[PDB]
RNA sequence: GCAGAGGUUCUAGCUACACCCUCUAUAAAAAACUAAGGACCACACGAG
DNA sequence: CTCTGAATCTCTTCCTCGTGTGGTCAGGACG
DNA sequence: CGTCGAAGAGATTCAGAG
């Protein structure tokens, strides 16, 4: 089946792999993420409620005064998006919070509260997100890009190579919390564990262990296996376990019960250890020379004098052992030191330890944390427990707990957010294991270790920051003020929470300005994820392995699209199918595979779960029965593709375009061109200005009907029905019966946005796409947006392109353009530009807005009305006067030079208190009349629809229609309707209509007041006027023009039509490209797109020939069916026998310009199908035809390539580039040019240009670049008079910058002068 | 506010921004001669405002400056006529943005045009390293009379033909003109007009324009070959030489002094550069500017008539590729089975796989090349004959117009083995070209190299800039102040060989310098060349005959002049083929010429004899 | 402004480097003379 | 035992032109 | 109404043996 609009222009589709999952709503990463930030969560997790919970306990210290949060809600926004864009006020919503305050009795924590105080307080002004996912801040659409930062948890780096410059590896561990202080354990070349917090100076590791109430015996037992020695009268018999002996060389011969197993001086073999274990011997004799070298494990004391014989963690001393031997401690303990496996990295660190007690360790910690501060017995205790084990000063997120417990091989998922004593020692043991050989380091760049942070989480964090500040205020207030003396509103201020949220939304490194160059630029900008910003890495700190694309980017992020320049590979865009996990990580869909059959149910796989599995490839031929058709299937197991068997695989890619991003997926034949060129082909689409008459792409990927709809440019109908009244500014649809609600359904109205300035000064326009009586289905486009045709993305205009050198006018990247292009107006774009004049209130009197301009002629005032405002519709040019402003003794706003446009509208803002002038009154009255007419037109049409609905019930119940006509149509209540199930519904409808009348009689007055009230303004301005200019920029030699495949170049000449080459039939080509750019830069896709375009236009020409002369419908139908079949099997298989033979005549009209062709990126049309399509019409199979020279008229040998190529016009137009200046304003340092910009400026004679001058013998020109031109107050004013006089002389003077440097050094206490 | 890139010393004292400036995008500008460049009227009007005021005052049109300003803003007919006066002989400096070396900022004579883009002679789009993908040049103006004369006697584009880094020319024809000349100078074994006799080039151009004879046809023509063998005299000899019609048409463009053994070969790119160099060497400068300006016109005009287009059928996939792929798969499978049997180690098997894949890649590349160049076959009025191909992709590679065999290897044959981000070679190479489809995995692998290469730009340029700055500020003060140190010792010079072919002969390094001690003929006690004579080409040719390997040469390391090197100790200026003038700033020239190639520079048994001897 | 004063105009116009004219108590007959206050930081973009 | 070298800590610099948007003290009474 | 990361040189640290 096919929808009605789908039947209008159905696109021939290539591709053999049948997709299973439709592409999701592209913007669903931002909308859903913000939906979890303001929507109510009874769960109160990751929600405005989860932010309140923590900051709302409110307890005055011993003040028995408590305040608790109960409920919150968002008030209705004061202004809509449209009504706030003009005023510039943020699209916000008040935040109403209900707070409960109760008062306990004195010294009664358990006593009942004597009274309850409940009220609703207004705090903060939280912004809101438009339907497309754009925040309005100050009248400018702003979007917030998601961030990608290292996830909270624990990571074990390696720091291989450069450290210690001796080939050693220094293993280190970090504990990064979500909100707190970094804790880092780091090894040393001397093999000593060192603890370092917040990147401070080092510290022996045991110091942070001693602070945890841990004894030396406990510390030793927590890191080592103790070897037990027992005193015997048999040469100090010791218990020897074979496992520990394994890995140890035979220091002495090993015997038990008078039998030797391992010989002295011989390395012990695994077989020897196995036979020792078989013998199951426990005790093995040992010389006293082996025990003396063993470090003791536990402290041993004598029972006579009470003192300790040997201290624990002390190397054994034979004299100490002899004292222990005479004392006779039945058990002797030593730790099992083994340099091969059980490296003693704790004992040496404990030797380095300078303290012996917990208090000393705390004192050392305080000294290191706060240098220069005298210690205190309580300050250090408080500081240490606050740094880590405090709920407020340290909080690992739930994601942090999950990651930290997974890296430590735990089993639970949820746990306490604060660090625990056992967790630190577990991290220490893991680090020691890493050092010993077990385990492995974790890769930082692994996409399982970098969560994604959308707008909602950042907004919640900012709200929490504001909340803790206001909490610090309210708690302090609650202690001083007497209890139950005032309402709970006084203790709280809305602004501290506000200046924290509005500051983030307005000025941030992530709340970026939104570019609206295309429906695709918006889509690819709300999706872009960047690694910069707060909590992330900067450009200077960005290494080179981070920018590289990891093997785990397959399907989670785009490996092609990244902005070139400084931040390359740091702002990679999200893929098309990737969807964020619940914890923040990235997920990519896959299809579950049973033993032999690939099912239909799909699975979303995380970044880490993808590893242990084996995943097949999208290019795996399937029998449609679920079984693979070959015996060996390529897969991707451990980030390394290889060949496997059919039975091994258990996952396949969902589709074939899931690796690429949105924009990069629009390039047809993407797989044919190098990635280096696709990187710019995907970056030269987001800069294509929307042209005048948008034209569909003759050869598009197939993702054009999913970028226009999913963005906001188009206007999709949310209800199905028929079109009642269309117009160039509004579309009224009458809904069906089933799709409408039983009551108050009525009809739906869409308002189209006419020409409005965009953020890049391009026009934003909506054009109707339907006609009266045409049925419209649910979720169907009926309003083509800017750069969008028939609900199908269309950025450029397909042009007939021929590849050949043409007299050097397309030298190496230039593009020759025929006059036929300009004549057809195929590239003349609109450029709406906005101007503003401000009337400040200076001293000596405010400036006037009047039209009486002194010292001006009568010509300039012709384009000015009485009030001093330009007429709406005049054609102004460069230097003309727009609005008259005379400064109190000529400051009237003037059009900037070069701009030549027509004023489309003028809006005047007036501050309350000052009087509105005549033109302001005219504008206000016009807007009021338009608002009243809108509120009346909506009622008139809604009444038509509602009364049409009413007649359906009026005929049900045996009521004659004529009598209803006799009584007034507005009120049918006079008749007694027959009682039924619909009579009550109709009475409810009428009562709601009457209530609606009373509601409208109030909303009209509300609108009256809203328009009339003087708007707010910045302090010190009376009235500000905005004037809009609408230039129509044409195409010009110098304007950039780029294809889709990565080919760019400026136009070099607008050749006359006759000079262009022409094929045999007489049609002249429109663009002459340079072929010499194809072999060097392997973008061979474009040569393979031109042939497809030529085939499409050839079929279009055949259809047009069939249509131009009268032809039977069957002829057209059979030809189009043939075209849609086209040989090799395709997924589409669209049939024409079901069309009613009248929609065929409309499809032919929509195809006569050329049948569109789809081409999914990585399963596109093979060249055989292109050849068959070429042979379907008439054009030669090879794709080249014999052109003819225009000037000479002779023939071109070696026939050249012709066809149709999609060509965008990049917005780097030449009219915004020329700047040249001679004289003008200067700076404070008198370096005259002041910087080339909108303000006059001279191009910088930079540092290297001085060297380039010195390389020649030119010095006089260097002197004139450095002294007279740039900065010489007595040089400029002298040579400006010398030149007009007639003599070109010079006087050097001496630059003012040197007189500035002399002062900047003389004011430094250094006397620098000049001799003579 | 003193130190750093923001301080005065590097922001406001060295690099002062200047008045009388401008900016615009680039355009091909083919028609203007190489001594002139385009300029929009709406820019030249604003640049030359004081000159216009002065000329209006001289004409008496404007009584005061106010009226002159008013009439200038009027943009009436009189103002344009005045502007066409102050623009007549007033050079302007077309300065590229990142001027790495001396030729970055050159002078040009303006030619007023409409539009809004700055035109540029194509032959100088190489020294600038200026593309046309929307690049932006800045226009400066010299004001004083001395500046106007300097931008004429030193900076005009016709004055710096040879780069200061090396004697080789810098205005070598680059992309379209070279392809046109290559397509002009060729031969098809059977085209209409074969074996005919032609009176001369004046008649060959007519016989080709009429269409009676194809551009390529082996014929017999007579040519007046002028010779300068007599000192200062032109000897005219005329012999019936055998060549093509296309080569004969090309003869009239070349000046008379040059012989005929240059326009007879296939005329790739290096041949054209050598032709320009010989013209400069034996004819001077004035008859070389005209020649290099005329060659571009001919090249463009005969590359437009060629219709050299690229089509899909051009990029042939060799038939042997499928068999090579299958056999390589069999060999790797054999090694895999051996590893699974424990016979070989993992590393040894990996090395064997890499080596066999490299061998297979070279084999398939050779097969594609042999099926690309030779495979053309046509008739010679009889049986079939072999002939070098006319494939457009091949003609864009043999001529050196754009691209080398390595890129074509990526268009028809297999891409090869790609490198992992960590510097390792992936076990399985990409067995698919670009004309064929590229798989998903074979593209995700390919993106690694593209990302690394694009990220290395933002560090190669950042490091080359610092190296160039240090090298500039370390010399910064060398000026040739004295004409003769009079010293005796100079560093030795010998050819450098690594064991293969000689990397640099003694005829290359020594040329342009001055000897220290009297170089002696191999016959002893014979002084071939005196001790203090400069060595030009007529001397290096003599040195080749005697075959001497060690020649002492004075160098600026052994000069004894304080605060400046000598003129003799520095040798040839390498920009003009004469001894360096007393004063030229050579301190910065070397620093720029060393730090300039820092952009394209990459940041990272039994010995068998070569020949009998 | 010869010194003081006023000045056509072509913003303002004995200094900004300034300049000229007529006139004798105060403005009014005339042409030739000039070019002004604009800092820092984030984000995005292009090219080498 | 006193330099001998040998770690160890501290300061420096890391391209060059443009095209554009947006945001921003200092320090609120005070007599 | 003023008025109150890398990476490299160099200078500290610091050391080991005859
Ligand atoms: N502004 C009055 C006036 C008219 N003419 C003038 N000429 C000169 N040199 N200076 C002036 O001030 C005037
Ligand atoms: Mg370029």
């Amino acid at each position: 089946v096919y929808s009605y609009t789908e039947k209008k222009r159905i696109r021939k589709d290539f591709g053999k792999r049948p997709q299973v999952l439709d592409v999701p709503y592209l913007l669903s990463i931002q909308l859903d993420s913000f939906q979890k930030f303001i929507e109510q969560d009874p769960e109160g997790q990751y929600g405005l409620e989860a932010a309140f919970r923590s900051v709302f306990p409110i307890q005055s210290y011993s003040g028995n005064s408590e305040l608790q949060y109960v409920s919150y809600r968002l008030g209705e926004p004061v202004f809509d998006v449209q009504e706030c864009q003009i005023r510039g006020v943020t699209y916000s919503a008040p935040l109403r919070v209900k707070l409960r305050l109760v008062i306990y009795e004195r010294e009664a924590p358990e006593g009942t509260v004597k009274d309850i105080k409940e009220q609703e307080v207004y705090m903060g002004e939280i912004p809101l997100m438009t339907d497309n996912g754009t925040f309005v801040i100050n009248g400018t659409e702003r979007v917030i890009v998601s961030q990608l930062h290292r996830s909270p948890g624990v990571f074990f780096d390696s720091d291989k190579g450069k450290t210690h410059s001796s080939g050693k590896v220094l293993y280190n561990a970090r504990i990064i919390p979500y909100r707190g202080s970094w804790l880092d354990f780091e090894f040393d070349p001397k093999d000593n564990l060192f603890v370092r917090i917040d990147r401070r100076r080092k510290l022996p590791a045991t110091i942070i262990l001693r602070a945890l109430n841990y004894t030396t015996e406990q510390i030793l037992d927590l890191f080592f296996e103790k070897v037990i020695f027992e005193i015997r009268d048999n040469k100090l018999q010791m218990e020897l376990v074979p496992e520990r002996l394994r890995g140890e060389t035979a220091s002495f011969d090993i015997e038990a019960n008078g039998k030797v197993y391992v010989e002295k001086g011989r390395r012990i073999t695994a077989r020897h250890i196995r036979q020792l274990e078989k013998d199951d011997v426990k005790l093995i004799e040992v010389p006293v020379e082996y025990i003396a070298g063993k470090v003791v494990a536990k402290d041993y004391i004598d029972e006579s004098t009470g003192e300790l014989i040997c201290a624990a963690n002390m190397e054994l001393s034979l004299d100490l052992l002899a004292k222990l031997s005479q004392s006779g401690h039945k058990r002797i303990e030593t730790l099992f030191t083994n340099d091969l496996d059980h490296g003693p990295y704790i004992s040496e660190t404990l030797r380095v330890d300078p303290t012996n007690d917990r208090l000393s360790a705390l004192v050392e910690i305080y000294r290191m944390m706060r240098p220069g501060e005298p210690p205190t017995r309580e300050a250090a205790e408080s500081l240490f427990e606050n740094l880590f084990f405090s709920e407020d000063r340290y909080d690992l997120s739930a994601v942090g707990r999950m990651k930290f417990n997974r890296s430590l091989l735990r089993e639970e998922i949820e746990g306490s957010g604060i660090l625990s004593k056992d967790d630190i020692i577990d991290v220490m043991k893991k680090l020691i294991d890493i050092r010993n050989g077990k385990g492995e380091v974790d890769d930082i760049d692994h996409l399982g270790n970098r969560r994604i942070r959308s707008v909602g989480e950042m907004a919640e964090n900012q709200f929490r920051v504001g909340l803790v500040r206001v909490e610090r205020a309210v708690k302090e207030r609650l202690s001083l003020g007497d209890l139950d003396t005032l309402m709970p509103q006084d203790m709280i201020n809305a602004k501290p929470i506000s200046a924290a949220v509005k500051e983030f939304f307005g000025s941030s490194q992530l709340s970026q300005f939104m570019d609206q160059n295309n429906p695709l630029s918006e889509i690819t900008h709300k999706r872009r994820i960047s690694a910069l910003g707060p909590g992330g890495l900067t450009r200077e700190r960005a290494g080179f392995e981070v920018r590289d694309v990891h093997p785990t980017h397959y399907g989670r992020v785009c490996p092609i699209e990244t902005p070139e320049g400084p931040n390359i590979g740091l702002i990679n865009s999200l893929s098309v199918y990737a969807q964020t996990n619940e914890y923040g990580f990235l997920e990519t869909p896959y299809r579950k595979v049973t033993d032999g059959v690939v099912t239909d149910e799909i699975h979303y796989l995380s970044a880490i779960e993808e590893g242990n599995y084996v995943i097949a490839q999208a290019n795996s031929n399937l029998d449609e029965e679920g079984h693979f058709v070959e015996d060996l299937v390529t897969c991707r197991s451990k980030g390394e593709s290889s060949l496997f068997s059919r039975d091994q695989v258990d996952y396949m890619d969902v589709s074939t375009q899931q690796v690429v991003s949105v924009g990069a997926s629009l390039i047809p034949f993407l797989e044919h061109d190098d990635a280096n060129r696709a990187l710019m082909g995907a970056n030269m689409q987001r800069q294509a200005v929307p042209t005048l008459r948008a034209d569909k792409p003759l050869v598009g990927t197939g993702m054009e009907r999913a970028v226009a709809v999913d963005s906001g440019v188009t206007a999709v109908a949310k209800r199905g029905g028929v079109v009642q009244y269309v117009d160039a500014s509004r579309i009224v649809i009458k809904v069906n019966e089933d799709e409408m609600y039983p009551g108050e359904a009525g009809i739906d109205i869409y308002n189209l946005t006419k020409y409005t300035r965009s953020n890049q000064n391009t026009c934003i326009n909506q054009m109707p796409c339907v006609s009266l009586g045409e049925p419209v289905e649910r979720g169907d486009v009926l309003a083509d947006g800017p750069s969008t045709d028939l609900g199908e993305l269309a950025l450029g205009q397909n042009m007939r392109v021929a590849f050949m050198p043409w007299n050097g006018y397309n030298f190496e990247d230039s593009i020759l353009v025929s006059e036929r292009v300009v004549q057809e107006d195929r590239f003349t774009t609109i450029h709406i530009q906005e101007l503003a004049c401000v009337s400040r209130d200076t001293k000596l009197g405010p400036e006037e807005i009047t039209a009486d301009i002194p010292n001006v002629g009568e010509a300039a005032l012709s384009k000015l009305d009485e009030s001093g405002i330009v007429y709406i519709g005049a054609e102004v040019t460069g230097g003309d006067i727009l609005v008259g402003k005379v400064t109190p003794k000529d400051s009237s706003l003037r059009v900037p030079n070069g701009v030549s446009g027509t004023v489309i509208d003028v809006q005047v803002f007036t501050r309350d208190g000052v009087e509105k002038d005549k033109r302001a009154l005219e504008i206000e009255e016009m807007q009021l009349k338009q608002a009243k007419k809108d509120l009346s037109e909506e009622l008139q049409i809604l009444e038509a629809g509602l009364f049409s609905r009413i007649r359906a019930v009026l005929v049900a119940g045996g009521v004659e229609a004529e009598k209803l006509d006799k009584l007034p149509r507005d009120r049918w209540l006079e008749l007694g309707l027959t009682d039924e199930e619909k009579q009550n519904q109709l009475e409810q409808l009428a009562e709601q209509y009457d209530e609606l009348k009373h509601e409208f009689e109030k909303k009209l007055e509300a609108k009256r007041r809203k328009i009339t009230q003087g708007d707010d303004l910045a302090p010190g301005v009376l009235k500000i006027v905005k004037v809009y200019l609408a230039v129509k920029r044409r195409i010009q030699p110098g304007d950039k023009m780029a294809g889709r495949h990565g080919n760019k170049g400026v136009i070099s000449k607008i050749n006359p039509i006759e000079d262009m080459p022409y094929d045999e039939n007489g049609t002249p080509v429109d663009i002459v490209l340079n072929p010499l750019g194809v072999p060097s830069r392997m973008n061979i896709g474009q040569i393979l797109e031109t042939h497809l375009g030529m085939a499409a236009k050839g079929i279009g020409d055949k259809i047009n020939a069939m249509l131009k002369q009268q032809q039977e419908v069957a002829k057209l139908r059979e030809f189009i069916q043939r075209a849609y079949d086209l040989g090799a099997d395709v997924r589409q298989k669209v049939d024409l026998s079901t069309f009613s033979d009248e929609e065929v005549m409309r499809l032919a009209e929509n195809l006569r310009k050329g049948m569109p062709i789809a081409t999914p990126v990585f399963d596109g049309a093979k060249e055989a199908e292109i050849k068959e399509l070429l042979k379907l019409g008439d054009l030669p199979t090879s794709g080249q035809i014999r052109l003819y020279d225009g000037r000479t008229g002779e023939q071109f040998e070696r026939p050249v390539t012709v066809g149709y190529m999609y060509m965008l016009k990049l917005n780097h137009l030449v009219d915004d580039k020329m700047h040249a200046r001679s004289t003008g304003s200067y700076s404070l340092v008198t370096q005259q040019p002041l910087g080339g910009k909108a303000q006059f400026g001279g191009q910088r004679f930079g540092e290297m240009e001085v060297w380039a001058l010195e390389a020649y013998g030119a010095a006089y020109t260097l002197q004139e670049m450095l002294t007279v031109k740039s900065d010489d107050v007595n040089g400029r004013t002298k040579m400006y008079k010398n030149i007009v006089d007639g003599n070109h002389q010079m006087e050097p003077g001496m630059p003012e910058s040197f007189n500035v440097l002399l002062k900047e050094i003389r004011s430094l206490g250094i006397n620098i002068e000049l001799e003579d | 506010m003193i130190k750093g890139k923001q301080g005065r010393f590097r922001q406001n004292l060295l690099g002062k921004r200047v008045d009388y400036s401008g900016r615009s995008v680039i355009t091909v500008g083919p028609y203007l001669r190489l001594h002139q460049c385009g300029l929009p009227k709406k820019m030249a009007l604003e640049l030359f405002k004081p000159f216009i005021y002065g000329k209006l005052e001289l004409r008496g049109l404007a009584t005061t400056i106010k009226a002159a300003k008013k009439m200038v803003e009027r943009e009436e007919a009189v103002v344009w006529d005045i502007l066409d006066e102050v623009i007549r002989e007033h050079p302007v400096l077309l300065n590229r943005a990142p001027t790495l070396h001396r030729l970055g900022i050159q002078a040009f004579e303006p030619v007023l045009i409409e539009g809004k883009a700055i035109q540029l002679h194509p032959l100088v789009c190489a020294a600038y390293n200026a593309d046309f993908d929307g690049d932006q040049m800045a226009v400066h103006v010299p004001l004083t009379l001395e500046a106007q004369l300097e931008a004429r006697a030193l900076m005009m584009s016709t004055n710096n033909i040879l780069s200061p880094a090396n004697g080789e020319p810098i205005i070598v024809p680059s992309q379209d003109v070279v392809l046109g000349l290559y397509y002009m100078t060729r031969d098809c074994v059977n085209a209409k007009g074969e074996g005919m006799v032609l009176t001369g080039p004046k008649e060959a151009e007519r016989l080709y324009r009429s269409g009676l004879a194809s551009l390529h046809a082996r014929v017999k023509v007579r040519i007046t070959e002028y010779e300068k063998d007599a000192n200062g005299e032109l000897v005219a000899k005329t012999s019936l030489k055998d060549t093509t019609v296309g080569r004969a048409i090309l003869w009239m463009i070349v000046p008379k002094g040059l012989p005929y053994s240059i326009v007879n070969q296939a005329l790739g790119k290096k041949a054209i550069s050598k032709m320009l160099n010989t013209c400069y060497r034996i004819l001077g400068l004035k008859p070389t500017v005209i020649f290099a300006d005329q060659i571009m016109y001919t090249g463009f005009a005969y590359a437009a008539r060629s219709g050299a287009s690229v089509g899909i059928d051009d990029m042939v996939i060799p038939e042997k590729k499928h068999e090579i792929i299958s056999e390589a798969e069999a060999e790797v499978a054999e090694i895999q089975e051996q590893f699974q049997s424990g016979l070989v180690t993992a590393g040894e098997r990996y090395n064997k796989v890499i080596d066999i894949w490299a061998a297979a890649n070279d084999r398939v590349s050779k097969a594609m090349m042999d099926n690309l160049q030779t495979e053309t076959v046509i008739n010679r009025d009889g049986q079939e004959e072999k002939q070098v191909s006319f494939n457009s992709i091949y003609m864009m590679a043999d001529s050196g117009a754009r691209g080398s065999a390595a890129q074509i290897r990526q268009l028809a044959g297999m891409r090869g083995l790609m490198a992992k981000p960590d510097g390792s070679i992936i076990e399985t190479p990409i067995t698919a070209n670009f004309r064929e489809g590229l798989n998903v995995l074979q593209y995700f692998i390919s993106t690694h190299g593209a990302r690394k290469g694009l990220a290395d730009t933002a560090l190669k340029t950042a490091n080359s800039g610092y190296l160039t700055r240090r090298l500039v500020d370390v010399a910064q003060d060398l000026v040739v102040t004295e004409d003769d140190c009079g010293t005796h010792e100079g560093i030795m010079m010998t050819p450098v060989i690594e064991g293969g072919d000689v990397k640099e002969p003694l005829r290359d390094r020594v040329l342009g310098r001055v000897t220290a001690e009297d170089v002696l003929k191999p016959g002893t006690a014979d002084i071939l060349v005196p001790r203090n004579t400069l060595l030009h080409e007529q001397w290096c040719d003599l040195l080749e005959e005697n075959s001497v390997d060690a020649v002492k040469v004075r160098s600026v390391v052994s000069c004894d002049t304080d605060f400046g090197v000598c003129a003799h100790c520095y040798g040839r200026d390498l920009a003009r083929g004469h001894i360096i003038n007393k004063g030229e700033a050579i301190g910065v020239i070397a620093a720029q010429s060393i730090g300039e190639p820092g952009t394209q520079l990459t940041m990272r048994s039994s010995i068998q004899v070569k020949n009998k001897g």
